[PDB]
């Protein structure tokens, strides 16, 4: 989510992802805590018998057959956290997220209420106004010729500088705005 | 069920098909032939307007039960003897229906046995 | 020795079951690197156009306009009368019409015949 | 609308006597009602009129002649 | 709900609490800034097991791309706080 | 009005495998040569008020005793009031 | 108590030649019996909702 | 009838003599007053008609259409007030002149005691609409659209004129009263077949009939908001009014000449309802929904039963109101997005809640929710078709389902979901737009109280 | 594996800015400045303005307008049982025929 993706996933990453998926579906299968702990230790052991495999052409055949086994017993109704992309409350509060720029359209009668918040709002707007002009130059000078290769942005390197393209990340509405 | 198993696994002819019952005259059994008696007339039974399915030989007890329910409304469980009498009369009607079933079954069995004996005698 | 998963049109094949995500070659890695590079270029362009405080409008997406034009206003200029196209057009534009015409004509012929001969029981059929 | 109850973090949550006594009372009334209805109205589960036996009926009442009259 | 607004101190306390119940880590040697494979000599599988244990502890699951680079208790705390929008 | 009372976390050393079915898991794992490192983290589920459990039939017969006593006293009162 | 049944045709909506459409209500056994049950259930659900949907 | 025609004519000098910053107020106020005056025609009688003079007469089929036409103009003025702000005073006066001329032509067309005058005004309505479409249209395709909107119509109606004069050479008159009283059957002959075709194809093309509807998506998409209003609401009903007026002489030939058109309409309703499901444009979706509803009305007219006529009239009125409101909502969205694409603007109920409510009500009305007059016409036509043939319901039922689908789809894609992040020019809805929405929607819910006002002469 | 130094620095700066913004999202004690201006008992008034008045209106409408037209309100005729007496006529309904009562 917050981290930029890479061009490809290494064997280590695929092994870790398979291990996590297997553990999650095992705890979905093994409802109780003691049974899950026993079978998770057993599956970690059976996953550990081939840690020190040296040749890559044989270690890729082990994970390839492990992905054929996981699919067969993958518990077609797994446990999903409520806020996860499959959970029951995934995007429940997504309609309560109102953008900050909407406050620019408030009537002056409504802006009479909450004066300190709006004063801080022009303060933030001015800060962004100078920061963006700095960041355009910083990102233009730091980019390699021909365009970026990965969508990872550099931080701020001077004293008064701010990280390039920061306005829409720090001004997230909230997790539960209302 | 036992009747269902016997009819669907043995011979269908020996036991009746409930759609066509009865298949024998009522006077075949005995000649006195007592008729069923109704105590509820046309007009009072229509006025009680029970139901078309409730307009059977058990009508008077149902009328009495409705009357006692209407008379003593607030204490609903007041009249239970009338309900028991209506239930008993329905039970007797069902016993009569079962007796009709068994009577038809035994008449058909006797007819089959007589036909078999006649065929065996005629064969020789 | 487990039963094998058979992908279908409406139930595709999982990424972890792809037999092409293992037999990796340097050409495949180069292709992935180029894909990430162009994706990052597009993302950088969008983010530069998105965080600008002087922008007070909609960021025009060439892909969306191109998709709409392709779906709507480009179908005819690339149309060519071919046996497949001709047969499909004739079927989908003629067959249902004659099918429904035959069905309704048969039903109404039966109804009119029953009117003429006289056993239909039209009682209480006042409002028509 | 209620009382102040604190989170526990791996301990048994606080329970007020009111909810426990209310749940126990409601369960007791449910079981008492079941027992009272079973005692006073027991035919609703077992029946009141015995099921007659078709084989016990004699041929005299069933209009059966000894296969010779007709 | 009536859920209290968990704070940075609470998050750090719960993170350390989960870590200390993991008997493979010495309770008297672990610190908030302790690294996993360097300060504690752990393995990647142990790292993902800690990630999942914290996932069950806090009731939300971290994506793998973000989980595979959370290497210190302090940055795990900071990640959880950023996810839950904790003020102080 | 909210629930702000500064609740403090309990001591982490009280959570023990003893008296829990995690003992059996540990014995079965050691019989093969393995150990479960996350055993104590789930000890709280078997330590406090969750130590005692109830059967399905015991759960169904939650208020059998009080209901039976009420039924007995009610039928006795009915018997002693009708006979007059 | 009695077995009261009723139909109320208060407002006449429109007459289409020989068919009259009017706002007619039926108050037979089913209606007068199912109104209280639905109302009681709705009252309970609303009192539950006052606590469930406070946020 | 002159008490309404004369004020419509006088609307032109008042507009041309008004101040450069007061034309809209005068036009709106006097159009509303004219609509209030025209409300008097709604007092029809079960007897013959309101025969004002030798040239103009009013019936209970013409009266609701006249009232709707008079009521439409203020809504079009309010809708066009926005996008004509930077327009010069002379060109704004020309636009208002075109709208007033179109209303005058429609008003004279809906009375039209004589058939040749009816045809002349029927084609006179074509010029101001073409000018509006081709002149004040934003996109480059408008010209082509205008061409289509012209030629199709003329291709339909040029034979009709000949047929018309031919009738006057045989019958001797084209007055609708004399035509109705002196009606004689058409024998089964090839000449009568071609006369039937000439009379019917003129009004089939403008309704439009499936297969002749290609001009309609172009004309509605490329026209300005007022043009879309007048095309969807009133200009589509000219074909239905003409067919109900002219089918009095085509019997009994229609009993077997309506089969191709009945089949075409009953399949084209399904085809257009399915087309609405996969559309990248809001205006095209609304236009195809209009095509489906007009195909249903065509089916009703071809059945030729009293319930068919009642349902056809009610459906025409309700569809005109609903389509006008939907086009207004789409234009309100477009004026902020400037893209006219369904998926670019999303999650608008978070930003504009009252506009979301208006969208919901318009979608429900299009979805034919009882007891709206939309469903009154729907059910009347459905029962009449069932009497015509018990199988038609199947097709009809399918259409109904599909209708609801795309309607809610139009409601869900545009209003529900997450808002588009890079669109920050969504200003709060003006009082003008909300007033326009209310003036569109309240007459529907008030007419559902008194359906007989729009059920036609066969009520 | 893990964060690069640039990633760590950018993350720390972004979270500091986010915390500052989130703290700025709070409200002062006087922040909602409301401008003031004006131009058994609860159940007692509720039962009058929400129950009694509708009963009065509907009773009037049904008694004096709905029933003014024929067949608007039709009542299923009351059940009649043997031994009853009709108020309108006063004649007694004949009883049953004393059916044989035994169990
Ligand atoms: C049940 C009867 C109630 C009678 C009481 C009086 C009600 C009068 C209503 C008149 C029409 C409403 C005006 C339409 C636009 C609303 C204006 C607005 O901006 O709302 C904001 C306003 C203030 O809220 P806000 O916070 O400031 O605005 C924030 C957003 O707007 C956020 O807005 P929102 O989230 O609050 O939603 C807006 C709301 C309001 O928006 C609407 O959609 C309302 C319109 C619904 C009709 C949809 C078209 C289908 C055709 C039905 C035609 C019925 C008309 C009958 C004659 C009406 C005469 C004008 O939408 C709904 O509530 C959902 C409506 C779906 C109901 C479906 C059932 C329809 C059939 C029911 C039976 C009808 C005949 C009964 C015959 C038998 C019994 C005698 O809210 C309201 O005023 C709501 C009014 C109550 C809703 C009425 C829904 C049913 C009533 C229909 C007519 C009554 C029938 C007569 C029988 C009486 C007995
Ligand atoms: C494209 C978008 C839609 C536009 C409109 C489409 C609908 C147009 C169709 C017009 C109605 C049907 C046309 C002819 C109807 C006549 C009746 C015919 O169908 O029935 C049979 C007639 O058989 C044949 O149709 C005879 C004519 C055959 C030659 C005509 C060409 C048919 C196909 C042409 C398709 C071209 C369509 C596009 C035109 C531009 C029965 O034969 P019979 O009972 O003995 O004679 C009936 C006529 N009588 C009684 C006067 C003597
Ligand atoms: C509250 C306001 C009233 C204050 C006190 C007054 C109390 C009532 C006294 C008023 C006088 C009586 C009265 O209302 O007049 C009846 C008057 C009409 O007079 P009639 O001519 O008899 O009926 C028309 C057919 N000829 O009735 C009314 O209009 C009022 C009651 C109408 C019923 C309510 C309608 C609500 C539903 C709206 C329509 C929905 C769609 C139609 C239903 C579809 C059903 C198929
Ligand atoms: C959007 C495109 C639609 C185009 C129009 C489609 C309809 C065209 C129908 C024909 C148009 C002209 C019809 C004539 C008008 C009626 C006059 C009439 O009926 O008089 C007939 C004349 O009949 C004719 O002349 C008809 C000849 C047709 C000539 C034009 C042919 C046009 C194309 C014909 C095929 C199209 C039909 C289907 C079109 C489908 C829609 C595209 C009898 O003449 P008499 O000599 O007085 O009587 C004989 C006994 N003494
Ligand atoms: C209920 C569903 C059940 C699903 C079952 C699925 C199958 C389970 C059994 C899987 C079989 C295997 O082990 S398949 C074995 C796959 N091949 C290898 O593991 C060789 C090299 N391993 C690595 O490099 C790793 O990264 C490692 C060194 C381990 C850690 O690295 P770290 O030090 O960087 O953490």
């Amino acid at each position: 989510a917050f981290s930029a993706p890479a061009a490809y996933l290494t064997h280590q990453q695929k092994v870790l992802r398979l291990y996590k998926r297997a553990l999650r579906h095992l705890e979905s299968w093994c409802v109780h805590r003691d049974k899950y702990r026993y079978f998770a230790c057993l599956m970690r052991a059976r996953f550990d018998e081939h840690k020190n495999e040296k040749d890559m052409v044989k270690a890729t055949q082990l994970l390839r057959q492990a992905e054929e086994e996981f699919w067969y017993g993958q518990h077609p109704q797994p446990y999903i956290f409520p806020e996860s992309p499959g959970g029951t409350s995934y995007e429940r509060y997504e309609c309560y997220k109102v953008p900050e720029w909407c406050l620019d359209d408030w009537h002056p009668s409504e802006k009479a209420m909450y004066p300190d918040y709006f004063a801080k709002r022009e303060q933030w707007k001015r800060l962004r106004r100078e920061s963006w002009e700095r960041e355009v130059k910083q990102l233009q000078e730091e980019t390699p010729p021909g365009g970026p290769r990965t969508e990872a942005l550099p931080p701020a390197r001077k004293e008064g500088d701010l990280p390039p393209l920061w306005w829409h990340i720090v001004t997230r509405p909230r997790e539960r705005p209302m | 069920g036992a009747h269902l198993a016997r009819r669907y696994l043995g011979d269908a002819s020996k036991e009746p098909d409930p759609l066509r019952m009865p298949t024998f005259p009522p006077d075949y059994g005995f000649p006195e032939r007592k008729e069923r008696e109704m105590v509820a007339t046309q007009q009072e039974m229509n006025d009680a307007q029970l139901m078309l399915q409730q307009r059977d030989y058990c009508a008077h007890y149902l009328i009495q039960l409705l009357k006692c329910k209407r008379d003593s409304f607030p204490n609903f469980l007041a009249c239970k003897h009338e309900q028991h009498d209506w239930d008993y009369c329905e039970h007797l009607d069902y016993v009569k229906r079962m007796k009709e079933f068994e009577r038809e079954r035994r008449l058909l069995q006797r007819k089959k046995r007589r036909e078999q004996r006649e065929a065996e005698m005629a064969r020789g | 020795s487990f039963p094998k998963y058979k992908p279908s049109r409406l139930a595709t094949l999982p990424a972890t079951l792809d037999p092409a995500e293992y037999d990796i070659s340097p050409e495949t890695r180069k292709a992935q690197a180029e894909r990430l590079a162009i994706r990052s270029r597009l993302k950088r362009e969008y983010l530069l156009q998105y965080n600008d405080p002087n922008r007070l409008g909609v960021i025009e997406d060439p892909a969306l306009i191109r998709w709409t034009y392709a779906r709507s206003a480009n179908i005819y200029p690339n149309f060519r009368p071919t046996p497949k196209t001709s047969l499909l057009g004739a079927l989908f534009g003629i067959g249902p019409l004659f099918f429904w015409y035959y069905v309704f004509k048969t039903d109404r012929d039966k109804k009119e015949k029953l009117i003429q001969e006289g056993k239909l029981d039209q009682t209480f059929n006042i409002s028509y | 609308g209620g009382v102040h109850i604190e989170p526990r973090y791996r301990q048994f949550p606080q329970l007020t006597r009111s909810q426990l006594i209310q749940a126990e009372f409601f369960s007791a009334t449910m079981w008492f009602w079941i027992l009272w209805r079973f005692w006073h109205d027991s035919d609703a589960v077992l029946g009141h009129f015995p099921y007659p036996d078709p084989s016990q009926w004699t041929d005299e009442e069933l209009g059966i002649l000894p296969d010779d009259e007709d | 709900s009536d859920a209290p607004p968990l704070t940075l101190e609470a998050i750090k306390d719960r993170v350390l609490y989960v870590l200390k119940l993991y008997d493979k880590i010495d309770p008297e040697k672990l610190s908030v800034n302790s690294h996993f494979m360097k300060d504690l000599g752990l393995d990647s599988l142990d790292q993902v097991e800690i990630i999942m244990a914290m996932e069950d502890e806090f009731g939300f699951e971290i994506p793998d791309i973000d989980a595979e680079k959370l290497m210190c208790p302090q940055e795990i705390v900071d990640y959880i706080a950023d996810k839950k929008d904790v003020y102080e | 009005e909210h629930g702000h009372s500064k609740m403090e976390l309990p001591d982490y050393k009280q959570w023990k495998i003893e008296g829990t079915p995690l003992e059996t898991v540990q014995e079965k794992l050691a019989a093969r040569g393995l150990r479960d490192p996350w055993g104590r983290n789930e000890a709280w589920r078997y330590s406090g008020g969750f130590a005692n459990n109830v059967s399905f039939v015991g759960a169904l017969l939650k208020g059998f005793k009080w209901g039976f006593a009420a039924f007995v006293v009610a039928v006795g009162a009915e018997y002693y009031l009708e006979s007059q | 108590h009695t077995g009261q049944e009723m139909i109320i045709s208060n407002w006449h909506w429109m007459t289409l030649q020989t068919v009259e459409l009017s706002l007619s209500f039926k108050m037979d056994y089913f209606s007068v019996m199912f109104i209280p049950v639905a109302l009681f259930v709705t009252w309970s659900i609303m009192e539950f909702s006052m606590w469930y949907m406070h946020s | 009838m002159l008490k309404i025609i004369i004020p419509t004519t006088m609307l032109l000098p008042m507009t041309w003599m008004s101040k450069h910053n007061m034309i809209w107020i005068n036009a709106t106020v006097h159009s509303l007053l004219i609509s209030l005056i025209s409300l008097s025609l709604l007092n029809q009688l079960g007897e013959n008609s309101l025969n004002f003079s030798l040239t103009f007469f009013s019936d209970s089929l013409s009266a609701p259409l006249l009232v709707l036409t008079t009521w439409l103009l203020p809504l079009m003025l309010m809708a066009s007030q926005s996008h004509l702000s930077k327009e010069t005073t002379t060109r704004k006066k020309l636009y208002i002149t075109m709208l007033i001329l179109l209303q005058l032509f429609l008003i004279m067309t809906f009375t039209a005691t004589e058939l040749i005058l009816f045809y002349i005004l029927f084609e006179a309505t074509l010029v101001p609409t073409l000018i509006i479409i081709t002149r004040w249209g934003n996109q480059t395709e408008r010209l082509n659209a205008g061409l289509y909107f012209l030629f199709y119509t003329l291709a339909g109606s040029l034979p009709l004129l000949v047929a018309l004069v031919y009738i006057q050479n045989t019958t001797g008159s084209l007055n609708f009263l004399i035509i109705h009283y002196w009606s004689h059957p058409l024998s089964n002959s090839w000449s009568n077949i071609f006369m039937w075709l000439a009379c019917i194809m003129a009004f089939m093309v403008k309704m439009p009939l499936y297969g002749l509807h290609l001009w309609l998506p172009k004309a509605h998409v490329e026209a300005p908001i007022a043009g879309s209003m007048v095309l969807a609401a009133v200009l589509l009903k000219l074909g239905g009014y003409g067919m109900m007026r002219i089918t009095t002489i085509l019997n009994p030939l229609t009993n077997y000449m309506a089969y191709p058109f009945l089949m075409l309409s009953m399949w084209g309703m399904i085809m257009t309802s399915s087309i609405c499901l996969r559309q990248t444009d809001l205006k095209s979706l609304i236009a195809y929904s209009s095509v489906s509803h007009m195909a249903l009305v065509i089916v009703a007219i071809m059945i030729q039963t009293p319930w068919s006529f009642m349902g056809a009239t009610a459906l025409m009125i309700a569809h005109g109101l609903t389509s006008s409101m939907l086009f207004c909502l789409a234009n309100t969205n477009y004026e902020r997005v400037h893209s006219r694409t369904m998926i670019l603007a999303r999650g608008l109920q978070t930003l504009l809640p009252l506009m979301a409510t208006w969208w919901l009500v318009a979608s429900l009305t299009n979805l034919a929710l009882p007891p709206s007059i939309n469903l009154i016409g729907e059910l009347f036509i459905i029962t009449a078709s069932f009497s015509w043939s018990n199988i038609t319901i199947i097709l009809m039922g399918m259409n109904m389902m599909i209708t609801a689908l795309y309607s809610l789809y139009m409601l869900i894609t545009t209003q529900r979901g997450k808002y588009t992040h890079h669109i920050n020019n969504i200003k709060p809805s003006f009082t003008r737009e909300n007033a326009l929405m209310a003036l569109h929607i309240l007459p529907l819910l008030l007419l559902t109280l008194n359906p007989k006002m729009i059920l036609g002469p066969l009520y | 594996s893990g964060y690069t130094p640039d990633e760590k620095l950018r993350l720390q700066q972004l979270r500091e800015l986010r915390r500052r913004w989130l703290k700025d999202q709070e409200l002062s004690p006087r922040e909602p400045v409301l401008p003031p201006r004006r131009v058994t008992y609860r159940h007692s008034i509720f039962a009058v303005t929400h129950v009694l008045i509708p009963v009065w209106i509907i009773h009037y409408y049904l008694k004096y307008h709905v029933t003014a037209k024929p067949y608007t309100v039709v009542e299923r005729k009351p059940r009649i049982f043997p031994g009853d007496t009709i108020l309108e006529t006063g004649e007694v309904i004949p009883l049953m025929k004393e059916f044989p009562d035994q169990h």
